[PDB]
RNA sequence: AGCCAGGAUGUUGGCUUAGAAGCAGCCAUCAUUUAAAGAAAGCGUAAUAGCUCACUGGUCGAGUCGGCCUGCGCGGAAGAU
C-alpha cells in the first residue's frame, strides 16, 4: 500500500543489490529492527508489519519507517511468450542492503519492544535483529 | 579511570586490518593537535565491553602504548553493520 | 529485591530496640492465619509490644552484643520474637495466651 | 457487618452512579471533612492499631472514580 | 498431540524432553500441549 | 530446586455490570499488617466457591540462572521399475 505518488518513469531496470547499507545508526528513537539478511521486501509485507507492531503496542508509542521502495517490479502475465515489450507493473519493492534499520520505536518499554520486534520479524523474508540507541 | 593496553601497527592496510579483525584485535588511530598521529591495534573484547558504559563516551581515557600513558577522548566509531561489534576508533588527544 | 544494605538495615533496626528490651519471647509460629495475626499486632502496641518477624539466622548479628546472647542458639525452625519494652511481662503473656488457646507449638523461648 | 466504601460515595460524595471516567475525566472532589469521621465510626473491623494507618487506606480506595483529594 | 514443526513451552508445566533424537514436549496440567517433531 | 508453612482486610475497586468477587471485560492499578501477599500471572466457575504461582520464614548445604561471540551437529525432509 506504500507507493509513490508520482514517478519520473514508469519502468526502472532489474539493477543489482551489492554492498552494505547506510542508514545505520539508530536516530529517531529508543529501539530499533535492523536487516541482518539481503534481499528485497514488498510493501504488502511492509504493511502487514506495521500492523503487527501497532497491534502489540496497541495504538500507543511513536513507530518509523526509515524505508519506502520507489522500485517496481515489472512482471509479465501468465501464457505471454517472451520478448514483445518489457512488462507491465505489479508490484512495487524497496532495495535492503545488510545492516539497514527498517523500523523504529519510542515511547514503549524495552522487553515490548523486543516482543513486537520479534512478532514482525517472522512476517519478513530476511533475518532481523534488535538494537538500542546508541552514540 | 579508563586505561588501555595496546600495540603499535607495524603494517597498515585492509589485508593487515582484516588479518588483524580476524586475529580478534581491532585498529584505530589517535589524531589531533601538533603531534603526527598514532595507529594503534588493540584488542576487541576488551573495549566491546567497556564501551557499552556511558561514562565511555564522556570520560577521559588513558592508554598505554610503549609505556608512554595518553590523555584522550572518544569522538566517533566505525561499527560493523549487523553484528554486535567494532572496526575502528577515532580518538582526539587532549 | 533484597539489598546487602537492606539485610544491614533490618539488623540496624532491630538492634536498638534490642538495646531498650525489657524481655522478650522467641517462639514456632509454624501455620497462623492472617485474621490470627493481626489482633494479635493490635495488642502489640495495645500493651506496649514490639514484635518482628526476622530471618532467623539473621539475628546473632544484633544479639551479639552482650548482655543480649543470653538465648543466642535458638534459631532451630521457624521462629520470630516479640521484645517488651514497658513493664515486661504482658507480652511473653500474650503468646502463653495462645499456647492453649490456639491448639498448636510450644514454644521454644 | 460494617458497610463497603464503594457504597458511601452515594450519600456522602455527590455522584449517583459509579465512575465512568476513572483518570480521563475528574467529576467531583472530595476532601479530608467527608471521611475522618467515617473511619472514626468504622473502628470495629479494620487493620492497623494507629488511625493513621487506614487514614490513606480508606482515602487510596476512592481514587480510580475520577475523584480529586483535597488535603 | 500435535505434530508441529516448532515447538513451544505452552505453560508453567510444559517441559522439552529429547526422545530417541526426536524433540517432544509434555505438560503435566493440560493435554493440549503434547507435541512433536519440533 | 525440592520438602514443611503462610499466602488476608477495606474488597463484589468503579461499571453496559443478564451475571463478573484478580476472574472475557473500559479505566487507573493505588493503602493497612508485617517477612510478604501482584487491587494481580493463569486453568475453573450459572455468579460464588475450592486447588497453584509472583513473595516470605525454616529444614538442606556448594555452587546456581539465562543473555552474547562462535566451530560442529538434530528435526523440518513424501514419489512413482
Ligand atoms: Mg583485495
Ligand atoms: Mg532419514
Ligand atoms: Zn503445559
Amino acid at each position: 500500500m506504500l507507493q509513490p505518488k508520482r514517478t519520473k518513469f514508469r519502468k526502472m531496470h532489474k539493477g543489482r543489490n551489492r554492498g552494505l547499507a547506510q542508514g545505520t545508526d539508530v536516530s529517531f528513537g529508543s529501539f530499533g529492527l535492523k536487516a541482518v539478511g539481503r534481499g528485497r521486501l514488498t510493501a504488502r509485507q511492509i504493511e502487514a508489519a506495521r500492523r503487527a507492531m501497532t497491534r502489540a503496542v496497541k495504538r500507543q508509542g511513536k513507530i518509523w519507517i526509515r524505508v519506502f521502495p520507489d522500485k517496481p517490479i515489472t512482471e509479465k502475465p501468465l501464457a505471454v511468450r517472451m520478448g514483445k515489450g518489457k512488462g507491465n507493473v505489479e508490484y512495487w519493492v524497496a532495495l535492503i542492503q545488510p545492516g539497514k534499520v527498517l523500523y523504529e520505536m519510542d515511547g514503549v518499554p524495552e522487553e515490548l519492544a523486543r516482543e513486537a520486534f520479534k512478532l514482525a520479524a517472522a512476517k519478513l523474508p530476511i533475518k532481523t535483529t534488535f538494537v538500542t540507541k546508541t552514540v | 579511570m579508563f586505561t588501555i593496553n595496546a600495540e603499535v601497527r607495524k603494517e597498515q592496510g585492509k589485508g593487515a586490518s582484516r588479518r588483524l579483525r580476524a586475529a580478534n584485535k581491532f585498529p584505530a588511530i589517535i589524531y589531533g593537535g601538533k603531534e603526527a598521529p598514532l595507529a594503534i591495534e588493540l584488542d576487541h573484547d576488551k573495549v566491546m565491553n567497556m564501551q557499552a558504559k556511558a561514562e565511555f563516551y564522556s570520560e577521559v581515557l588513558t592508554i598505554v602504548v610503549d609505556g608512554k600513558e595518553i590523555k584522550v577522548k572518544a569522538q566517533d566509531v566505525q561499527r560493523h553493520p549487523y553484528k554486535p561489534k567494532l572496526q575502528h576508533i577515532d580518538f582526539v588527544r587532549a | 529485591a533484597l539489598n546487602l544494605q537492606d539485610k544491614q538495615a533490618i539488623v540496624a533496626e532491630v538492634s536498638e530496640v534490642a538495646k531498650g528490651a525489657l524481655s522478650a519471647v522467641v517462639a514456632d509460629s509454624r501455620g497462623v492465619t492472617v485474621d490470627k495475626m493481626t489482633e494479635l499486632r493490635k495488642a502489640g502496641r495495645e500493651a506496649g509490644v514490639y514484635m518482628r518477624v526476622v530471618r532467623n539466622t539473621l539475628l546473632r548479628r544484633a544479639v551479639e552484643g552482650t548482655p543480649f546472647e543470653c538465648l543466642k542458639d535458638a534459631f532451630v525452625g521457624p521462629t520470630l520474637i516479640a521484645y517488651s519494652m514497658e513493664h515486661p511481662g504482658a507480652a511473653a503473656r500474650l503468646f502463653k495466651e495462645f499456647a492453649k488457646a490456639n491448639a498448636k507449638f510450644e514454644v521454644k523461648a | 457487618k460494617t458497610p463497603p466504601a464503594a457504597v458511601l460515595l452515594k450519600k456522602a460524595a455527590g455522584i449517583k452512579s459509579g465512575s465512568g471516567k476513572p483518570n480521563k475525566d475528574k467529576v467531583g472532589k472530595i476532601s479530608r471533612a467527608q471521611l475522618q469521621e467515617i473511619a472514626q465510626t468504622k473502628a470495629a473491623d479494620m487493620t492497623g492499631a494507629d488511625i493513621e494507618a487506614m487514614t490513606r487506606s480508606i482515602e487510596g480506595t476512592a481514587r480510580s472514580m475520577g475523584l480529586v483529594v483535597e488535603d | 498431540m500435535k505434530v508441529r514443526a516448532s515447538v513451544k513451552k505452552l505453560c508453567r508445566n510444559c517441559k522439552i524432553v529429547k526422545r530417541d533424537g526426536v524433540i517432544r514436549v509434555i505438560c503435566s496440567a493440560e493435554p493440549k500441549h503434547k507435541q512433536r517433531q519440533g
